[PDB]
RNA sequence: UUUAUCAUUGAACGUUCAUUGAACAUUGAUGCAAACUCCUUGGUCACACACACGCGGAAGGCGUGUUUGCUGACGUCCCUUGUUUCAAUCAUUGGUUAACUGAUUUUUGGGGCCCUUUGUUCUUCUGAGAAGUGACACCAAUUGGUGUUAGGGGAGCUGGGGCCUUUCAAAAUUUUGGAAGGUCUUGGUCGGGUGGAUCUUAUAAUUUUUGAUUUA
């Protein structure tokens, strides 16, 4: 009879197809739904291994080497700039092949995301009801830009480089604009 | 009512699974919607024949009796329906 | 006949180390006795070819740590039924165990 | 690199830098054991440090090459992508796509300039520079001389001036002997 | 206990693969609990073509899968 | 393969173990099952299939068996195209190891229903 | 009236089982289910002179080094076709089926 | 080792070529191995290194005892957490004739092992110390969600087992049962239209258990 929602922790009084259909789209759903998920990700990567780590039983160990420590702010500081690239370098794509292709006489039916007939009757369907209040599509041809280079494109966008090697780059290019 | 494993179909809605058939064919793509008898609905199907062929499919409904087995995505391993211990928070009166 | 030495004790309890003796040395007696002070020691006894396989030994155990040979003191029971009376031989060190 | 320098600093077993490369090599050239009986703490850190300066050196490198890359050449071309033999190319581009062509066979990495000429080939598909631009290129340094002819069929197969591909398609296959052609 | 959300295919035309290599193409008139299908225009391809006449119904187990090859 | 599996155990005691449960087709789905229910829907845990091919189906007539293996990770099987399952590995964490989890899950549960109530409050 | 009781009587009592398929089991009983999943605890099973799908099913089960001797199994009741029971128990014994005694009194 | 479409028409001597129409992969696939490299796990325990014929781990079986006939939800203190061993100093307690021996605690120092404790350690802070046992950690937009709040040792108390002593009863000095004390070892610190679990019944008719997977 009744539905026990795990994420909302709320109850359906009598379980039916429309009531769950319903539920299972409802946005508070959706919401604890999505924290949970991420809880649990961020919860297994967080977690330490932690393994037994048999410690076996054996002269030459002469030398010995300085162990490097950190303060406790400087621990707590360098784990959340850590934190923060992780979750940089997951959530980045690389743009480039739109940002190259812009002109293009088949751009707008093959990089515009849903024209593309493969994906494409997905981001219609997969589009959310927009109850609540407040596309270049393949009409495009060749004539519509003739001449690119008449209506000024932006440059290529310069290389991105890590800040961390930041400072040894090569000073003073050659050829300034 | 359920029971686990069909509440678990019941989860992992609109994401990609691949189901075995009785026949052999091994149907991959997204779960529109799944119900209680295992019916469940796919969407942009991609199928492999039992004489080695792949075709896609748009838009499939596969009947839950002919299902070889289903494959869900991995990370429903870590699922609220696995907690045994989860206590109810006082039944609707 | 041979008694091998450090052959990792805590292998098995009575059959299964016999099998896994037999197992790396790929016989007709392989003694191994459970009691404390023959922990890591083991007998095998085939005397003239026995003594030609002990010469061909460089044997490593299944367990890991190499096991080294070395001649029997005495013998085992098997050599003693081969030159084979034996039965008061029993008898009498049966009776300097108790003693 | 930052998927690389991140992956450094998971690695934490020192096994695997066995895995990361080849042990000999690792041993010989940066001095670190992987098979070690001391307590692998400190010794796992300055293994990872010193590797970061490797790491440094070879950045440097890829990014000084890179940095030239686009500053010269990347930072000019603006049209990649063959919109239809009717449309025209700037001059200042084209002055940059031949010296892009002329940067890239200096380096000799093959592979990198027939993508770089196949690549410049986009946008300038017919114009009958970069094709006769290809077939001097072939037959001068590579030296195949009968690749040249078979790029050269195959702008004459569209450079709207077939005049000089013309030509330059007679004498490379004069000097082919395939007089029947 | 539940009756499938064929709901979407409800005058589409759909071609189910009928127990191993009988498939049928036709439009979806009805469904009821267990998936036995009425078609209309049932026109079954062989791999030729037979057709099956005006209307058809299809036994939810003989019934392996159909799909909409009209679009939705 | 040594296990010793419970002689008084059945599927609910069975759970977390790693099974080698055996369909009408002969395929062998191995993983560790994590729920079953009335009709023996399993699930099953980063779970292999494995066949064996008709080829090789020769020399296991009355040896080594190339198996063929594709890895169905989280799986969940059904009720209805199996035939018998058994037990393969023994669970990673042991008895005092499980029951100290369940107190520790249960604590954690009373925990949260505790919380459940201060914020009804 | 269902004879699932009649097997619920049967624990630790040492059957053979003839499946569906054609795979022969021998090994006690340590429970049966309501639908007759039995669960058998020291089996060998046997496959009698052949068929392909039961030569994998044999085989894959583990310990097939053609008897297959494995700790434990559980058997799905519709894959159970036939089950031999031991002849020394008595079946004047056990099917007399308290719930149908009571039932008649019931009556 | 094998395989890499069919149909129709024309031509040449079943084949080859051409045209037309219809519908993954050869570096594969299948068989036989063999070797290297890599991966994860485990008491790399305690003892000992020798000439026979140990405690605490993990998994199952059997026996005894308690408790309940389903389960649980709803309406203690202190010390330490790098560890271990050795010497010295001091305190207390016991014995023997101020001296000696033993035990415990504190301090100092040395040796070994380990620090992958990878963030150099139950949580926070500082560069081992300090504080705490609702708090902390963190993701989304003050709110919502998940995880953690530990481990070891000792004492008090309590449960169980084993031994010994005493008393009482029964049977023919012995056996059994009960009680008490001491010693050792191990463990802990009433209701309900509530839900869940198991089993019955709908339920042997198309969707998992009352058969269409021995390929005839
Ligand atoms: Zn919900």
């Amino acid at each position: 009879t009744r539905y026990y929602c795990e994420y909302c922790h709320s109850y359906l009084t009598h379980d039916t197809l429309s009531v769950r259909k319903s539920h299972l789209v409802g946005k508070n759903h959706l919401r604890i739904t999505a924290d949970y998920y991420r809880n649990k990700a961020r919860d297994i990567i967080n977690k330490h291994n932690h393994k037994r780590r048999h410690i076996g039983k054996r002269s030459s160990q002469n030398e010995t080497l300085k162990v490097t420590c950190l303060s406790n702010k400087e621990k707590r500081h360098i784990m959340h700039v850590k934190k923060m690239n992780q979750k940089e370098l997951a959530q980045t794509s690389i743009d480039t092949l739109k940002l190259l292709y812009d002109g293009s006489p088949g751009y707008s039916k093959v990089f515009v995301d849903a024209n593309r007939f493969d994906i494409g009757d997905l981001v219609k369907a997969s589009k959310l009801p927009q109850r609540a209040n407040e596309s270049r599509s393949r009409d495009e041809t060749c004539e519509s830009n003739p001449f690119p280079r008449l209506n000024n494109p932006k440059k290529l966008e310069p290389p991105k480089i890590l800040s961390q090697w930041s400072n040894t780059i090569p000073k003073t290019s050659i050829f300034y604009s | 009512m359920n029971g686990i494993p069909v509440k678990l179909l019941n989860e992992a809605q609109g994401h990609i699974v691949s189901l075995e058939l009785t026949t052999g064919a091994t149907y991959r793509g997204k779960l529109v919607e799944s119900e209680d008898s295992m019916n469940v609905q796919l969407r942009d199907v991609i199928a492999t024949e039992p004489q080695g062929a792949v075709t896609h499919m748009d838009q499939i409904f596969v009947r839950g009796s002919q299902i070889k087995f289903i494959v869900v995505p991995d990370l429903l391993k870590n699922a609220p329906l696995f907690k045994k211990n989860s206590s109810r928070p006082m039944p609707p009166i | 006949e041979n008694y091998t030495r450090l052959l990792l004790k805590h292998i098995n309890p009575n059959n299964k180390y016999a099998i896994n003796p037999s197992l790396p040395l790929p016989l007709l007696e392989v003694s191994i006795s459970r009691s404390s002070k023959m922990t890591n020691q083991a007998f095998l006894t085939f005397q003239e070819e026995a003594d030609r396989f002990l010469e061909k030994y460089t044997a490593l155990k299944v367990q890991g740590r190499k096991v080294r040979m070395g001649k029997a003191r005495t013998n085992s029971l098997l050599g003693x039924x081969x030159x084979x009376x034996x039965x008061x031989x029993x008898x009498x060190x049966x009776x300097x165990x108790x003693x | 690199y930052a998927l690389w320098l991140q992956r450094i600093d998971d690695i934490m077993d020192l096994k695997q830098l066995s895995q990361l490369t080849s042990k000999d090599e690792l041993l010989k050239k940066l001095k670190i054991d992987i098979n070690y009986s001391g307590r692998k703490g400190p010794y796992l850190q300055d293994a990872k440090k010193k590797l970061k300066k490797i790491t440094k050196e070879m950045y440097m490198v890829v990014q000084y090459q890179v940095l030239e890359i686009y500053s010269i050449f990347e930072s000019k071309i603006y049209i990649n992508y063959y919109t239809s033999p009717e449309t025209l190319v700037s001059s200042d581009e084209i002055e940059t796509w031949i010296k892009y062509l002329d940067y890239t066979i200096t380096l000799q990495t093959d592979s990198l300039t027939h993508l770089n000429f196949q690549r410049a080939l986009l946008p300038l598909a017919h114009y009958d520079l970069v094709w006769i631009k290809y077939s001097k290129w072939l037959i001068n340094s590579k030296n195949d001389l009968l690749g040249a002819k078979n790029v050269l069929l195959m702008g004459l197969k569209f450079s709207l001036k077939k005049t000089e591909i013309i030509k330059l398609l007679y004498s490379v296959i004069c000097k082919l002997n395939e007089y029947v052609l | 206990v539940s009756t499938p959300e064929l709901k979407k295919y409800m005058d589409k035309k759909i071609l189910l693969n009928i127990n191993g290599s009988r498939k049928v193409a036709g439009i979806l008139r009805g469904y009821d609990i267990f998936l036995n299908v009425v078609l209309d225009d049932a026109m079954e391809i062989n791999g030729n073509n037979h057709q099956l006449g005006l209307q058809t119904v299809i036994r939810g187990n003989s019934i392996i899968s159909l799909e909409a090859l009209d679009a939705i | 393969s040594k296990i010793q599996v419970a002689h008084s155990s059945r599927l609910a005691n069975l759970i977390d173990y790693k099974l080698r449960v055996l369909t009408q087709d002969g395929r062998v789905y191995i993983g560790q099952l994590m729920a079953f229910d009335k009709h023996m829907n399993l699930v099953l845990n980063e779970c292999i299939e494995e066949r064996v091919p008709k080829t090789q189906l020769d020399k296991l007539r009355p040896l080594n068996i190339k198996v063929e293996k594709r890895v169905l990770g989280l799986t969940i099987l059904r009720g209805e195209q199996i035939l018998s399952t058994v037990v393969e590995d023994k669970p990673l964490l042991s008895k005092k190891e499980r029951l100290v989890r369940d107190k520790k899950e249960k604590k954690q549960a009373q925990k949260q229903t505790k919380l459940r109530k201060e914020k009804e409050k | 009236m269902k004879l699932v009781n009649f097997l619920k009587k049967l624990r630790n009592e040492q059957v053979t089982i003839e499946l569906k398929n054609g795979t022969t089991v021998w090994g006690t009983l340590q429970s049966v289910s309501p639908q007759m999943n039995a669960i058998l605890t020291d089996v060998k099973l046997t496959l009698p002179q052949s068929n392909g799908i039961a030569m994998a099913s044999l085989y894959l089960t583990g310990g097939q080094q053609n008897i297959a001797s494995l700790q434990y199994i559980n058997i799905r009741g519709n894959t159970i076709r036939q089950i031999i029971l031991p002849d020394s128990l008595n079946l004047d014994s056990l099917l007399v089926d308290q719930k149908q005694l009571n039932s008649l009194r019931r009556s």
